[PDB]
């Protein structure tokens, strides 16, 4: 029977599939597919981005501009919300939820998908940082005659910020989607499968900041992200209360070098965090 | 988003060529413009196919050649005749311009060794910032009367092109005789075409990060003004081997001092796991040597080779030593100021160069702030 | 734990080939460097197949093999050439380091009469230690105007090369007459090469103990000062049948006295159990002299021969009796400095050499110590 079972599902109709596609869509890893769900959704920012007939199209609209997809897989992949938002920070809840069949529902647990939704209002918000932050990156460059130390002196703000957000993404690009990739990619090649699965989520889940334990780390990281938004509003009438924000912006930072080396005595997974965030500096 | 290029000159029409080739080899298609039989986003620079080249004697022998199917000496006379075509040519550029989709950028392969593109290439950025005020223009210019077409270009390169690419023909024949022994033009092309190949690796392939031409050159180019960078490609065996051999000064495309910031493309199949270890390796021996007043680190993304089609690499940076090179320019004019309508255009070109080199010595110094 | 080997000059490029032709063959490996089909531990000479070489007129010959796919005459003259091109070669060398794992030491085959070897051989010796301190540097060095590229040559591996390994044409253009009946240099070399692979058989086979270059060295050598060893190869049976044969000077190729210590390598099948009764009738004998002052023994270590290719033999001796040869060269070097910028460098590097051997000469006393 399940020589037959498993041979009718190849010559007929792979879960080796699943895994690799589901990583395309909701970790994000297919390029032009999040650069371009993530920059629809943040053109707009109420009663409005919340009725099923712009965000429940905004994804096929999207998966058109993905140039990888558009198969049976593609499909299933209900952009739903969790919350009625009512009205300058950084979160804005929205789910994005995978849909399987029978027997593959009874691999892919129902609670590790929602553990993916976990992580994924995590990586979607990096996004709304990569494209605020272009947004004054390209801002500016309207403004260009007008060169004086009020300008020269402002830009470099941004390129402080800007390498500060490039090197935690290169870091959430080579932990949740590369090495933990590795494994269970690898490792498989019944019972077992549940297991695995459950193994790979988990250390894509404890590699990404996200558990309890190292929780303190992930708190600075809304005062980081909170002031590049301030940054933004922002767009010299004011540059002294820009000038304020940056200072802030270099405390935290400098205060976040202190508090990963302080939990290093107490996690290989973070050892790497600082060698990218100090290289040549202290 | 879309994006177009643009040859010039002797040079760039022909290292442009070969650029056509190398990248038409690297997908599926034959020479004749046709798919053969048998991912790779092929939409960026082919439209339906057909390729986004704008060319402008040896093309001649360019059609003469099997590809046919895939479409004076100074420099103000080089300026001149850009005036004299102002609108005939332009409008290629228009109806290419709107029948894309979205255009992202402007590449532009040309020289600046004296020839009528070099003017020409310094006419078109002009108007090019212009006319699309919301459009990148990225430019590959390779260095050698050579000092006058040379150190003028310099001052329109710096103010209207948002980034660059440069590469040295002394550098480069360095490596011709050393690892090919050559003892001609279309020998050290051959290489030339591969680092532009490999420097679109992160774009022809999607990938998580630096999905587009504004998320690579975001991040090195601090400042308008200090937006110069270089390249490196190591493979003439692991990551560790690869970072190491790019470092060099044998390998680098160019004739205190410190890095702004690194980008290294690693193209193959290589074990994830080690990425991080060759970078504490590189930390701890003190190799390279970074600014010290804001934190510069190195960045690293992976993709795949084409398959059609062994480890390589690109190193892209933005170092300062890069001044060295135009005082060796600037040099020579001052020497040719003394020996031979107003030629008040050549005074504020020679002014606002030197006031670059005054702006990447300043990146030098721990207070380079205010 | 691997080696990187270095071969310089005319001779030390030409063994080292015919000692690659040789290790190659006794695995399964192909000229073209490919397994075939046809346990033994290949990763120690060989990186993943490539041997860890670095080659420095005959690279021609080389080339023209079929093995292509494997990869003036004054010390002044070659010291002066070294620190030109200082910088070009160590990116050979240093690539080579951070590739491999753990680096342990360095191989390198050069002739003292070797011109090239006596000026570019001796200069690395010098910049080996300023650069890599932890590693060991031991040299295949052979003995052959000629006595002073010797001399100068010997000031530099008395206190660069912590081991050597020496090879005196003179015993061996000997031997090939008598038990050879040869009369060329293409025929000597072949029992060079049976030297060297036999020197390294237990690193390339799992055994007990044995497992790194210090693992045979370390017993051999006492104190900085004596590291001078010397070989012997009898096969041109049981295991009492092979020792006999080693301590006979007849087949040792040199030309009170008392050795230091001995390592004995077999590479047959004997049964290891009759080992211990040959050691007891060469007590009894009394074959070998030696030193009453420190503890020391004869040691013996078993391996297996190549299966892809009877009982062979090699014998590590560290006599005393080798300072002779130092004497002779030495008296030479006197002599044709009473016949014929400063000339002082050749005057000290004479008094450093008599401290050596002063320190063998004074080391078959019973007070040695002090
Ligand atoms: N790097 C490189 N430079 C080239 C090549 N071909 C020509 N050049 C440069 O182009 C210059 C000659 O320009 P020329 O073709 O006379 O200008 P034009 O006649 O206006 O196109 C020389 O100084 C060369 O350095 C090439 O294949 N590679
Ligand atoms: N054992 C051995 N010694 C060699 C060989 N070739 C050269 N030699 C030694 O090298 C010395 C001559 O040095 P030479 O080759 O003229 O130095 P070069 O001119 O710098 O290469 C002689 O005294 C030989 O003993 C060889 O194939 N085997």
């Amino acid at each position: 029977v399940n020589k037959a079972a498993v041979d009718y599902f190849f010559v007929e109709l792979h879960l080796e599939a699943h895994y690799e596609a589901l990583r395309h869509f909701l970790l994000m890893e297919d390029g032009e597919f999040a650069q371009s769900l993530s920059d629809l959704l943040f053109e707009k920012l109420p009663g409005e981005l919340l009725n099923p007939l712009v965000l429940n199209s905004v994804l096929s609209k999207a998966l058109q501009c993905s140039l990888h997809g558009d198969t049976p897989h593609a499909s299933n992949l209900s952009l739903a919300l969790k919350y009625l938002p009512e009205v300058p920070d950084v979160l804005s809840c929205l789910e994005l939820r995978y849909k399987v069949d029978w027997p593959l529902n009874i691999v892919i647990t129902e609670g590790c998908v929602s553990k993916y939704s976990g992580v994924f209002s995590f990586l979607l918000q990096l996004k709304l940082m990569m494209w605020a932050l272009k947004d004054v990156c390209f801002h500016l460059k309207r403004t260009a005659m007008a060169g004086s130390v009020q300008f020269r002196q402002l830009q470099l703000f941004k390129h402080e910020m800007q390498h500060f957000v490039k090197v935690i993404q290169g870091y959430i690009a080579n932990q949740i989607l590369h090495v933990t990739w590795c494994e269970f990619r690898a490792r498989l090649a019944l019972e077992e499968i549940q297991r695995a699965h459950a193994e790979y989520l988990h250390k894509a889940v404890f590699r990404g900041l996200l558990t309890e334990k190292a929780a303190p780390v992930m708190n600075v990281i809304h005062s980081i992200f909170s002031l590049v938004l301030k940054f933004r509003s922002q767009l010299h009438p004011n540059f002294a209360l820009m000038q304020q924000s940056y200072n802030t912006f270099k405390y935290y930072s400098h205060f976040l070098f202190k508090v990963v080396t302080k939990l290093v005595n107490r996690q290989p997974h973070l050892e790497d965090f600082l060698l990218r965030i100090n290289f040549n500096n202290y | 988003r879309e994006i177009i290029t643009l040859q010039l000159g002797q040079c760039g029409n022909q290292i442009g060529f070969e650029f056509w080739k190398q990248l038409c080899a690297e997908h599926g298609i034959s020479p004749e413009g046709i798919v053969e039989e048998f991912t790779d986003r092929k939409d960026v620079f082919f439209y339906q196919y057909i390729p986004r080249a704008v060319l402008l004697r040896v093309i001649h022998s360019i059609l003469n050649s099997p590809y046919a199917k895939l479409y004076g000496n100074n420099w103000a006379s080089g300026f001149s005749q850009g005036e004299k075509i102002h609108e005939d040519i332009f409008d290629i550029i228009d109806r290419e311009a709107d029948g894309s989709d979205s255009l992202e950028g402007f590449v532009l392969c040309h020289s600046i060794a004296g020839g009528t593109g070099s003017g020409l290439g310094s006419y078109l950025l002009e108007r090019l910032n212009d006319r699309y005020p919301k459009k990148l223009v990225q430019t590959y210019s390779v260095f050698p009367v050579q000092p006058y077409n040379s150190l003028l270009t310099l001052k329109r390169l710096t103010q209207n092109a948002d980034c660059l690419v440069v590469l040295d023909n002394t550098a480069l024949n360095r490596i011709a005789t050393d690892r090919l022994h050559i003892q001609s033009f279309s020998q050290i092309n051959q290489l030339v075409s591969t680092i532009m190949s490999a420097s679109t690796t992160t774009l022809r392939y999607p990938g998580y990060m630096n999905n587009d031409l504004i998320g690579l050159i975001a991040s090195l180019i601090p400042t308008p003004r200090l937006h110069f960078l270089m390249t490196g490609y190591t493979p003439l065996t692991t990551v560790l081997d690869v970072m190491r051999r790019l470092l060099q000064p044998k390998n680098v495309m160019v004739s205190n001092h410190c890095y702004i910031a690194i980008l290294n493309i690693i193209q193959g199949e290589v074990d994830p796991t080690q990425v991080h270890k060759s970078l504490q390796r590189i930390r701890e021996r003190k190799l390279a040597n970074f600014i010290p007043w804001g934190p510069a680190s190195i960045q690293v993304a992976l993709s795949r080779k084409s398959p059609y089609l062994r480890v390589s690499g690109l190193m892209m940076a933005n170092h300062t030593s890069i001044s060295s090179l135009f005082e060796r320019t600037c040099r020579q004019y001052d020497k040719l100021r003394k020996r031979e309508d107003n030629f008040d255009e050549m005074d504020t070109s020679r002014e606002i160069v030197q006031q670059l080199i005054d702006e990447y010595h300043a990146a030098t110094r721990p207070d380079y702030i205010s």
